[PDB]
């Protein structure tokens, strides 16, 4: 497992974290971030969550929490890596999404972002 | 440069021996506060606020040898330090009708005394802070024939090569409407060199549109400064202020 | 135990002026000196230790909140329990009080277990 | 500190004739440090903030060249600090002695920005050099370009005035107000529209920099995380 | 357990955290927040507490405590989720609430509020 | 061993952290920084990473994160101490560098930087 | 066995000017170089190892407080115990002292234990 295993982990580039949510599900803490295009274009808002007691991406939970927070308050453009179809809870998967936060990268280059990328 | 200071004219327009009261009340209401006037261009003042301290420092002076005082009038109390600097010329301490003065917020680095090419006239004071020169004047109430002359002398005195970089604005009572002044400036081919700033509403109870400013054009951001009338204090009169246009 | 039992006394409308950090004995301790914003008052000194006192679980949260209420000059209400520390050199130097609660004080009512 | 720097999108031909001008008349030093009177609020600051660190100029340039909405050429202008330039800490100390509170959220940017504020409009004779900052989009790197030298600059010897800003307005209550910032914790007074951009009646139409509250960002580094 | 169970977790939207309190109860650190509508639309200030040791909502203590301390310095509009009737200690209830802080969502535009809602 | 070996640990001075990336690799928590010369001089990055649960440079991960997160949001001059040839995962070697973030020193402009240096 | 002991020395009216973090043998050292506020004297350098020395339990708190006093630029008092680290390359490199206490200081008098 790794954040840049493209064939599996997707990513949206030049996004901005516009909304932050924190809570608890099934005895584990979790946070969700909503992202929209920084360019001002239109795309269905990406929703990336990360439960701390579920999935294989829990060891990085806190590491992804203090970063997603910083990219929220700053509104800095951010590439947001995610793994599709990770969360199973239907009430959870409906309000938020089945995406899982697996990586956050700074795209302050206006062309591409530092980090793994599909070739 | 010239647009950094909040300047205002404040002609008195004498009201049957109210000089001390009008001075104290009006100019200490005007100068105080966050929106207080930095450089106040009081003309035809005459008397003194009766609270101006003595023992001003020695003055050479520069150019013309009439001494100019530097009265250190403290607006605030002992705890506060709200002292001003009134540069005043004792041209006539027995008339107190045409005697000019300038009250500023900080000590003037330079002072000036210039008169028109005609000998009989009596000079329009003017001080200067660094590179910004604020000149105070007084014209004749019979139509003001010497306004064009005083602009002419200010230009040919500040066109000297060692004084070319200095920015200057001229304010006071000109006793002539701005339109005639710009008309006979266009007649004298001095159109694009000096700007005339005046409010769009009359400045006197009699409908006069006097009491405006003329500013050197080559001064940076000279178009920024515009002359507008203060809000209605309703004190039977009002002075003009040269504010800065919002960007 | 609780921040609003009765043995814990509070001082309201206080601002954290001085912050001290150190290590007493196998445990890290932090102290705050709070003075009244209006003035004319004796500064109150409150200390907390990581591994000593009944107030062990709340050491980290109180440290973080004392840093936060010292960064901002917001008026706070400091809760202290006197006579928690016994090392006379420690009481002589900083205080004998124990930081057990911090609350934000809007004009008039503060937020907390008032008694 | 002599030779402070300012980032301006206008070409050297404009700033070597007009220069930097004051944006208003607000002399408060509690609204200029938090940027509520510079570009993000009622912009009427009676100051022209300029950085003394050469690295802050690159931070400002990188904050404007990384939004994909800004189109222009930035220039770093070197300005000789005369007796009208004041550091922000000597005056903050005086305002605290008079009974004003500058919280750590503001003292932590008075240090970061390294501001040296000018109380009067910058003369064209104080600007010594203008270095174009070229942004290689492929590499994402900002580098120095043509360093033009002003022929109007007057080379006198002077240093920034050490002391308190004269006529500083009396402090207010501890408001804990918004601290406007942009880029890598750069003060909103360093932005493009924090100075008069109306040169000779013409208005410079460039991107309006979006500002963010810096208190969460400072609470994010001052408290570990 | 989840902060969108709706069948329990109730939320107040467009709140703003006005008062913050920290302390210790029964060998456990607790923090409490008082929220008031940013649009002074009155409403009994909402007081939501959270104890690290007690209650089911323990694992999301330091995640909520560090998000009630970030939404307080910003004074940003916020949706607050609470679990009504959680705390039993009568002295604790009589001063703050029976409410237990379970979720802290960012709100924006005077409309919408990232997070589990109820239609 | 030690950050200032000067025998195994190299150090680039007067850098600025322009790009930040976080994620997870092999059940851990890695974070990478892209260091560029302040005055656009070298024109090549200094990609340096730090994995939480792997390598001898692991016990200083968190301490190196909180400080990197400080040299990126402020972009102050920083002297970065890196260890070459630490990462073996070939895709990670390809998108990132083999360098391992070992030390972060504060540069007080000028020509001097606090910390170990070659004599 | 305390920040305010007689063996521990302290410097007053000082500001943290330079910062450094790193790893030394399974540990996460952090070093601070502080100088007098206005200016005088030699700069004083203090370090703290994560898993080495009696001052192990107070590493995280001192790291956080040193970062807080470094970002703010506060005039503080630094407590140091001389001759604590024994590697001699650490000693030529940064210092031999050990950070044992940080206190926020004020104009004339300020907080913290003081020698008689």
């Amino acid at each position: 497992e790794w954040t840049g295993d493209y064939e599996n982990i997707g990513y949206f580039s030049h996004e901005v974290i516009s909304e932050f949510h924190v809570g608890q599900i099934d005895g584990g803490a979790y946070f969700c971030i909503k992202a929209v295009k920084a360019d001002g274009s239109r795309s269905t808002p990406l929703i990336a969550c990360s439960v701390s007691n579920e999935s294989v991406w829990a060891p990085s939970f806190k590491v992804l929490l203090e970063q997603a927070r910083y990219f929220y308050v700053t509104e800095q453009s951010v590439r947001i890596y995610y793994d599709h179809n990770v969360w199973t809870n239907q009430p959870f998967v409906n309000t938020f999404s089945t995406n899982a936060l697996v990586g956050l990268s700074s795209c302050s280059a206006a062309t591409d972002c530092f980090g793994p990328g599909k070739p | 440069n010239i647009s950094d200071y909040r300047v205002m004219t404040w002609n008195l327009q004498g009201s049957s021996a109210s000089t001390e009261s009008k001075w104290n009340i009006n100019v200490r209401q005007l100068l105080s506060g966050t929106a207080g006037v930095d450089i106040l261009m009081v003309q035809e003042a005459g008397a003194i606020p009766t609270s101006a301290v003595r023992t001003g420092r020695h003055i050479q002076p520069f150019g013309v040898g009439i001494p100019i005082d530097e009265y250190t009038w403290n607006l605030g109390t002992t705890r506060r330090q709200d002292i001003r600097y009134i540069y005043y010329s004792p041209i006539d301490v027995g008339a107190r009708r045409v005697n000019l003065a300038i009250v500023t917020r900080r000590r003037a680095d330079n002072v000036y005394v210039l008169r028109p090419t005609t000998v009989a006239s009596r000079p329009i004071i003017g001080i200067g802070l660094g590179n910004d020169v604020f000149l105070t004047t007084h014209a004749l109430a019979s139509g003001g024939p010497d306004a064009a002359a005083i602009v002419r002398v200010t230009y040919n005195f500040f066109r000297t090569p060692q004084m070319r970089h200095l920015s200057w604005l001229l304010g006071g009572d000109f006793n002539r409407a701005p339109d005639r002044l710009e008309s006979d400036l266009m007649t004298e081919h001095l159109e694009r060199l000096v700007t005339i700033i005046a409010p769009t509403e009359p400045t006197q109870i009699g409908g006069n549109i006097l009491d405006y400013g003329v500013i050197v054009d080559r001064a940076p951001y000279s178009q920024r400064v515009e002359a507008l009338r203060n809000p209605q204090l309703a004190s039977d009169h009002y002075p003009v202020a040269f504010e800065a246009q919002h960007c | 135990e609780w921040t609003g039992d009765s043995s814990i006394n509070y001082y309201s409308d206080e601002v954290i002026s001085d912050f001290h950090v150190g290590q007493f004995n196998r445990s890290a301790y932090f102290c705050i000196k709070t003075v009244k914003k209006s003035g004319e008052g004796t500064p109150i000194i409150a200390c907390a230790l990581s591994h000593d006192s009944k107030w062990i679980p709340s050491f980290n949260i109180m440290l973080e909140q004392a840093r936060n209420f010292y960064i901002t000059g917001h008026s706070i209400r400091v809760y202290v329990q006197p006579n928690v520390w016994s090392n006379k050199s420690f009481i002589e130097a900083l205080s004998s009080n124990a930081l057990v609660g911090l609350s934000s004080c809007s004009t008039s009512e503060c937020f907390g277990p008032v008694k | 500190i002599d030779f402070v720097y300012r980032v301006d999108p206008n070409p050297p031909d404009v700033i070597f004739r007009d220069g930097f001008s004051l944006l208003g008349y607000n002399r408060d030093l509690q609204q200029l440090i938090s940027g509520r009177s510079c570009a993000g609020g009622s912009s009427d600051s009676r100051y022209i903030v300029t950085t003394s660190d050469i690295n802050k100029t690159y931070a400002i340039a990188r904050a404007y060249y990384s939004h994909s909405k800004f189109k222009g050429n930035l220039y770093r202008y070197k300005i000789r600090a005369d007796n009208n330039f004041y550091s922000l800490t000597p005056s903050v100390n005086y305002l605290e002695s008079q009974g004003g509170h500058f919280n750590a959220y503001e003292k932590s940017m008075i240090r970061l920005q390294s501001e040296y504020v000018s109380t009067l409009s910058i003369l064209p004779e104080n600007i010594q050099k203008a270095v174009a900052l070229v942004y290689d989009s492929s590499t994402g790197q900002i580098k120095d370009g043509t360093s033009t030298i002003n022929t109007d600059y007057v080379s006198i010897s002077s240093v920034s005035n050490p002391g308190v800003i004269p006529f500083l307005p009396e402090p207010q209550a501890n408001t804990q107000q918004r601290i406007d910032a942009f880029g890598s914790l750069i003060s909103s007074c360093f932005s493009i529209y924090s100075v008069c951009q109306t040169h000779r009646g013409q208005k410079t139409e460039v991107y309006k920099m979006p500002f963010y509250d810096a208190r969460p960002v400072i609470q994010f580094i001052i408290s570990g995380n």
